[PDB]
C-alpha cells in the first residue's frame, strides 16, 4: 500500500530531479559565457511548490505535462458529511486496475483480506471490490532499514 | 527672480573636414591620450580655456569643459589649429553648441515631495536612484535636476536663452513649495 | 516522508558537476522545513492556521531549506568552498495534526482556541483551501 | 523590463520593494532596472506614488523577527522624522532603517546595525548617518504610550 | 622583438655603444648583437620584478602627458621624491610606463 | 611562418606599390628589402622566382624582372 | 537570509571587471592582421570564424572584411560551411 | 647597494646569453671582450575658415626633443585622474636622477596638471 509519504516520495524525486537539472542548464549558460553564477538565482522554487501542489490539487501523479500517463484519483476531496464518511475516507485503500488488474479479477473479497480489509465496505457499482477499507486495528508498515 | 544660471559646461561639436590618423597624433600632440581598446577617439585636454575635445579619425571633434560659448568656440579653434600644426588640412566648419549645462541656487530648501505630486507627469522623483528630482521642461526642451538643498541644475539647453527661460519657468513653481 | 524520505532523496541526488577550465561542484546536505506560513502583501511572514488556510484558500505548506555547500576549482591550485546555509528550494504540503504541523501536540483546548475541533483526526492536506486526502 | 515591471507592480499595490529587493531575486543589476525602470513609465505614461518610510515596516520588522510593539514605535519614528524634516534627502529606506534600529534598542529584542542593513539593504554607514541625525530628538519621535525597555536618555550613542 | 623599454638608459646606453664597438672591429655580427640587446632586455627585466623590493614615493607638479601603445610619457615639473630614508629634488623629470 | 608568412607580404606590399603609380618592375631582392623578408629561405627565393611570380595573374615578366598587370584589370 | 537585497550580484560585478580591465578589441593594422593570419595558416588548413578570431584578436567585421578581402569560405557537408585560409 | 644589483645583471646577461652565443656558432671569447668594453664605458569673424586669426598658441616643442634632463622608466598598474590631479601607481621601475641610478619596487605619486 503506497501511502501518503511513498506517494510524496514519488513526486519529491523527480521535481527534485527537475530542480537539479534546472540548475544545470541555468548554470551551464553563465559558465559558458565565463561569469560565475548566483546559486539562489539558479534554482527555480516553484518546481517543488507548484509540483506538489498540483499532483495534490489535481490527484495527478508526474508533471503536468505527462498527465497522459498520471494516475488520477489518488487525491480526492475529504469527505466530511459525517464524522464516519470522514473516518472511511482516511481509511481508504485503491486497487488500481492497469495492466495487473487484468490478469486476475481484484473485485472477490481474497481470503487474506481477513482483518487488514472490512469485508463489508466497498462502493456499489463499477468499483465493487476495488476499493477498500481498513479493519480497525489494521496497521500499515511505514518501513524501516534492514541494516 | 534675482538668480541667473551660471553656465557650468558647454559641450559642441566641429567638423575639421579631414580623415585623421590618430595613431599619429596621440605620438605628436602635447596632451593627447588615445587608447582605441578604451575609446575610438582621441583624448586631448588644454588649461588656459580649461576644456576637453575628443578627435575622431572622421575628422569630427567633441569639445566640452567650456564655460561660455565664447570659450567653447575658442577652445575648439585651438584644438583644431593644434590638429593643423601637426600636417593636417584641418578646418573650422558648421561649429555647433550641441549641449549646455548651468547651475544654480534658489537659496531656500524645496519640498521634492509636493513638487513631484503637482508636478507628477514632469517630475520623476526616486531617491533610490537618485536623490535629485529630475523635472523635464516641456516648452523649453530642459531636464532640470532639483535638489532638497535648493541646488537647481539646467541641461539639454542649445542656446544660452534657453537656459535662462528654463529657469524663470520653473522658480516661481519652486518658490511654492519652499520649505 | 518529510523526516527520512525527503533528506534521503537529496542526500542521493548527485553532485552537480559543471565543466567551462573552471569547474563547479554543488552539494545539497541537510534539509530544514519550517512551521507551515503565509506571506502577507507586505511581504511579512505569519504562521499559517489550518482554519486561514481553509477560509482564505491557501495551501498549508512549509517552507524547505536545504545547505548547498559550492567549490569551484580554477585550476590555479586554489579551492574554494563556499556554503548557502538555508537555501530556500520550495514549499511541502504539510499533512494535519502531524508532527510538522501547527496543531502539533496541540492539548484539546489549544484546539478549540484555534477554531479546531479536537475530533478531527487530521491526515489531509489543505491545498487551495480544499481537504484533500491521498488515498493509499 | 520583466524585473523593472515586477518593481513598479509592486508599487502600484501599494507594497513597494526596494530596487534592491528585487535585485536580489534577479539576474539584472539595480542600475539596469532602474533604467527600465524610468523608461517604462515614460512608455506607459504612467506613475508611481512616492515611497514612504511605512511601506517597508511591516516587511523590514516581520524579517527581523521585532515585535509588533517595536513595528509600530519604528513606524511612529520614521513618519514623526519625515514630518519633523529631520532627514532632508534621505532615502526612505535609510531612514525606517534608522527608524528601525532606534525602537530596537529602546526593547529587549535588540537588532545591531549590521542586521537590519541586511535585511533593508541598507549600509550600516547609512544606517548611522541618518540614526545620528534622528538620534538628538529620540524623546520626541517615540510614541508616547510606548514602554522603554531601554530608557531613551540611555540610547546608544554614535 | 620584446617590451623594450630600459634600451633608452645609461645601462642600455654602454650595452649598445660596445656592441658598436665589436662591430667596428668585426667581430660581432649586427645579428648577434640584436640577440644580445633581446636577451639582456630580457634578463634586466626578470631582474627587476625579482629583486627589486624597496618602496619609495614622490610628489611634483604635472605639464604634459601622453598616451599612446599603452606607453605613458608624464612630464612633471617641481618633483620631490620622498623616501623612508633619503629625500630627492629634481626640477623636472620623464615618467614613461608601460604594462 | 616559414613557407607561407613571407610570400605573402610580397604580394601584398606589390599591390600598395602599384597604387602609388610605379609601374616600373621590381626584382625579386629588391622586394624582399622593403617586405622585412631579407632573411627568406634559400629555396623560398627559387620558388618564388619559378612558380609564385609566373602562375599568379597578377604579377608581369618584363625584361626579367616582375611587375604588376593592371592591363587585365579594368582601369 | 535568503534574496538578501543586494544592489549587484558578486559574480556580475567581477565579470564587469574584468571586461572593463581588458577593454574592447582593436583595430590592427591590415599587414599585421594579415601576416597573423597567414602564419596562422600553417598550423591547420581550415579555421573557424570564431576561433580565428581568438587568434588574431580582432574586431569580428574587421576581421571578416579582411577574410574576405582574401579568403573564402568552402561548403562542407560534414558540419558545417566553414571559412578556408586559402584565398584559391 | 646598486652596484652588486648591476653584477647581478651581468651574471643573468651573461647566462641568457651562452645558449644564443653557442647556437649562433659564434666562439665564447665574443662574451668575454664584451663584458669588458661594457664595464669600462660605464665607469565678428564671418568667415571662419583660416585658422591664422590666432599665433603663438603652443608652447616650446623642443621638451622632448632633448631629453637630457632625468628620465624615470616604470610600470604601471593604475593611472587615474579626477578633473584636477593625476594619480600614479607605478609597480617596479628604474629612474635615473642626476646621474644617479634608483630602482624602486612599488611607488605612489599624486601630481596636479
Amino acid at each position: 500500500l503506497d501511502l501518503a509519504g511513498p506517494l510524496l516520495a514519488f513526486l519529491f524525486r523527480g521535481m527534485f530531479k527537475n530542480l537539479l537539472k534546472e540548475v544545470r542548464i541555468y548554470a551551464q549558460k553563465f559558465i559558458d559565457r565565463g561569469k560565475d553564477f548566483n546559486l539562489e538565482l539558479a534554482i527555480k522554487t516553484r518546481i517543488i511548490s507548484d509540483g506538489l501542489k498540483y499532483s495534490l490539487a489535481t490527484g495527478n501523479w508526474g508533471d503536468q505535462k505527462k498527465a497522459h500517463q498520471a494516475r488520477a484519483g489518488v487525491s480526492q476531496v475529504l469527505n466530511r458529511l459525517t464524522f464516519a464518511s470522514t473516518l472511511s475516507h482516511l481509511r481508504r485503500l485503491n486497487s488500481p486496475i492497469g495492466r495487473d488488474g487484468k490478469l486476475a479479477k481484484p473485485r472477490q473479497l481474497h481470503n487474506t483480506l481477513w482483518g487488514m480489509v472490512c469485508p463489508a465496505e466497498t462502493p456499489e457499482g463499477h468499483a465493487v471490490g476495488l476499493v477498500k477499507n481498513l479493519a480497525l486495528m489494521a496497521y500499515i508498515s511505514v518501513g524501516s532499514q534492514p541494516s | 527672480s534675482g538668480i541667473v544660471p551660471q553656465l557650468q559646461n558647454i559641450v559642441s561639436t566641429v567638423n575639421l573636414g579631414c580623415k585623421l590618423d590618430l595613431k599619429t597624433i596621440a605620438l605628436r600632440a602635447r596632451n593627447a591620450e588615445y587608447n582605441p581598446k578604451r575609446f575610438a577617439a582621441v583624448i586631448m585636454r588644454i588649461r588656459e580655456p580649461r576644456t576637453t575635445a575628443l578627435i575622431f579619425s572622421s575628422g569630427k571633434m567633441v569639445c566640452t569643459g567650456a564655460k561660455s560659448e565664447e570659450q567653447s568656440r575658442l577652445a575648439a579653434r585651438k584644438y583644431a589649429r593644434v590638429v593643423q600644426k601637426l600636417g593636417f588640412p584641418a578646418k573650422f566648419l558648421d561649429f555647433k553648441i550641441q549641449n549646455m549645462v548651468g547651475s544654480c541656487d534658489v537659496k531656500f530648501p524645496i519640498r521634492l515631495e509636493g513638487l513631484v505630486l503637482t508636478h507628477q507627469q514632469f517630475s520623476s522623483y526616486e531617491p533610490e536612484l537618485f536623490p535629485g528630482l529630475i523635472y523635464r521642461m516641456i516648452k523649453p526642451r530642459i531636464v532640470l535636476l532639483i535638489f532638497v538643498s535648493g541646488k537647481v541644475v539646467l541641461t539639454g539647453a542649445k542656446v544660452r536663452a534657453e537656459i535662462y527661460e528654463a529657469f524663470e519657468n520653473i522658480y516661481p513653481i519652486l518658490k511654492g513649495f519652499r520649505k | 516522508f518529510i523526516q527520512m524520505s525527503v533528506q534521503r532523496i537529496v542526500e542521493d541526488a548527485p553532485p552537480i558537476d559543471l565543466q567551462a577550465p573552471p569547474r563547479y561542484l554543488l552539494k545539497f546536505e541537510q534539509i530544514y522545513l519550517s512551521k507551515p506560513t503565509h506571506w502577507e502583501r507586505d511581504g511579512a511572514p505569519s504562521p499559517m492556521m489550518p482554519n486561514e488556510a481553509r477560509l482564505r484558500n491557501l495551501t498549508y505548506s512549509a517552507p524547505l531549506y536545504v545547505d548547498i555547500t559550492k567549490t569551484v576549482i580554477k585550476e590555479g591550485e586554489e579551492q574554494l568552498q563556499t556554503q548557502h546555509q538555508k537555501t530556500f528550494i520550495g514549499k511541502i504540503p504539510i499533512m494535519l495534526r502531524s508532527t510538522y504541523c501547527l496543531l502539533n501536540g496541540l492539548t484539546d483546548r489549544d484546539l478549540c482556541e484555534l477554531n479546531e475541533c479536537p475530533l478531527d483526526p487530521g491526515g489531509y492536506f489543505i491545498i487551495n483551501g480544499s481537504e484533500k486526502v491521498l488515498i493509499a | 523590463i520583466a524585473s523593472a515591471c515586477l518593481y513598479i507592480a509592486c508599487r502600484q499595490e501599494g507594497v513597494p520593494r526596494t530596487f534592491k529587493e528585487i535585485c536580489a531575486v534577479s539576474r539584472i543589476s539595480k542600475k539596469e532596472i532602474g533604467r527600465c525602470f524610468k523608461l517604462i513609465l515614460k512608455a506607459l505614461e504612467t506613475s508611481v506614488d512616492l515611497i514612504t518610510t511605512g511601506d517597508f515596516m511591516s516587511r523590514f520588522c516581520s524579517n527581523l523577527c521585532l515585535p509588533k510593539q517595536v513595528q509600530m514605535a519604528a513606524t511612529h519614528i520614521a513618519r514623526k522624522a519625515v514630518e519633523l524634516d529631520l532627514v532632508p534627502g534621505r532615502s526612505p529606506i535609510s531612514v525606517a532603517a534608522a527608524a528601525i534600529y532606534m525602537a530596537s534598542q529602546a526593547s529587549a529584542e535588540k537588532r545591531t546595525q549590521k542586521e537590519i542593513g541586511d535585511i533593508a539593504g541598507v549600509a550600516d554607514v547609512t544606517i548611522r548617518q541618518s540614526y545620528r541625525l534622528i538620534y538628538p530628538r529620540a524623546p520626541d519621535l517615540f510614541p508616547t504610550d510606548f514602554k522603554f525597555d531601554t530608557p531613551v536618555d540611555k540610547l546608544p550613542q554614535l | 622583438m620584446a617590451y623594450q623599454l630600459y634600451r633608452n638608459t645609461t645601462l642600455g646606453n654602454s650595452l649598445q655603444e660596445s656592441l658598436d664597438e665589436l662591430i667596428q672591429s668585426q667581430q660581432i655580427t649586427p645579428q648577434l648583437a640584436l640577440q644580445v640587446l633581446l636577451q639582456f632586455d630580457k634578463a634586466i627585466n626578470a631582474a627587476l620584478a625579482q629583486r627589486v623590493r624597496n618602496r619609495v614615493n614622490f610628489r611634483g607638479s604635472l605639464n604634459t602627458y601622453r598616451f599612446c601603445d599603452n606607453v605613458w610619457t608624464f612630464v612633471l615639473n617641481d618633483v620631490e621624491f620622498r623616501e623612508v630614508t633619503e629625500l630627492i629634488k629634481v626640477d623636472k623629470v620623464k615618467i614613461v610606463a608601460c604594462d | 611562418g616559414y613557407k607561407f608568412g613571407v610570400l605573402a607580404k610580397i604580394v601584398n606590399y606589390m599591390k600598395t606599390r602599384h597604387q602609388r603609380g610605379d609601374t616600373h618592375p621590381l626584382t625579386l631582392d629588391e622586394i624582399l628589402d622593403e617586405t622585412q623578408h631579407l632573411d627568406i629561405g634559400l629555396k623560398q627565393k627559387q620558388w618564388l622566382m619559378t612558380e609564385a611570380l609566373v602562375n599568379n595573374p597578377k604579377i608581369e615578366v618584363i625584361d626579367g624582372k616582375y611587375a604588376f598587370k593592371p592591363k587585365y584589370n579594368v582601369r | 537570509t535568503n534574496y538578501k537585497p543586494v544592489a549587484n550580484h558578486q559574480y556580475n560585478i567581477e565579470y564587469e571587471r574584468k571586461k572593463k580591465e581588458d577593454g574592447k578589441r582593436a583595430r590592427a593594422d591590415k599587414q599585421h592582421v594579415l601576416d597573423m593570419l597567414f602564419s596562422a595558416f600553417e598550423k591547420h588548413q581550415y579555421y573557424n570564424l570564431k576561433d580565428l578570431v581568438d587568434i588574431t584578436k580582432q574586431p569580428v567585421v574587421y576581421l571578416k572584411e579582411i577574410l574576405k578581402e582574401i579568403g573564402v569560405q568552402n561548403v562542407k557537408g560534414i558540419h558545417k560551411n566553414t571559412w578556408e585560409l586559402k584565398p584559391e | 647597494t646598486v652596484p652588486k644589483l648591476y653584477r647581478s645583471v651581468i651574471e643573468d646577461v651573461i647566462n641568457d646569453v651562452r645558449d644564443i652565443f653557442l647556437d649562433d656558432g659564434v666562439d665564447e671569447q665574443v662574451l668575454m671582450e664584451l663584458k669588458t668594453l661594457w664595464e669600462n664605458k660605464l665607469m565678428g569673424q564671418v568667415e571662419e575658415e583660416p585658422l591664422n586669426s590666432e599665433d603663438d598658441v603652443s608652447d616650446e616643442e623642443g621638451q622632448e626633443l632633448f631629453d637630457t634632463e632625468n628620465v624615470v622608466v616604470c610600470q604601471y598598474d593604475k593611472i587615474h585622474r579626477s578633473k584636477n590631479k593625476w594619480k600614479f601607481h607605478l609597480k617596479d621601475g628604474i629612474m635615473n636622477l642626476n646621474g644617479r641610478d634608483y630602482i624602486f619596487s612599488k611607488a605612489i605619486g599624486d601630481a596636479e596638471w
